[PDB]
């Protein structure tokens, strides 16, 4: 909708693609390399999104609690993603 | 089979923009 909800929904789409590709070739591959380079861009994009509520939050008419919370369950969709990826054997 | 969602960087290049208009 607005561009930071947006990036949300790309990020977490984007995560949950490379999940489900890591449900289906769960040893250690042709995407690794493309993996690497997506979760990486995935870290700079949360710093974007984590940037953003920065800025907004000196606007004393925004609550951005909504927006932290949604920051903090990507960065845990993430970090439970990295050590799947990690752990391929 | 691509695994990279469509339109993700230019989303964030408008997320970068939004940015320095606030």
């Amino acid at each position: 909708e607005d561009p930071f909800q947006q990036v949300v929904k790309d990020t977490k789409e984007q995560l949950n693609r490379i999940n489900n590709y890591i449900t289906r070739h769960n040893t250690a591959d042709d995407q690794e390399e493309e993996i690497q380079d997506i979760l990486k861009d995935v870290e700079e994009t949360i710093v974007d999104l984590d940037r953003s509520i920065i800025v907004m939050k000196r606007d004393e008419n925004e609550d951005v609690s909504g927006r932290e919370a949604q920051v903090k369950n990507i960065k845990q969709q993430l970090d439970a993603l990295k050590l799947r990826f990690d752990r391929r054997i | 089979k691509s695994l990279r969602v469509s339109s993700l960087n230019k989303d964030r290049r408008l997320l970068l923009r939004e940015f320095y208009n606030l």
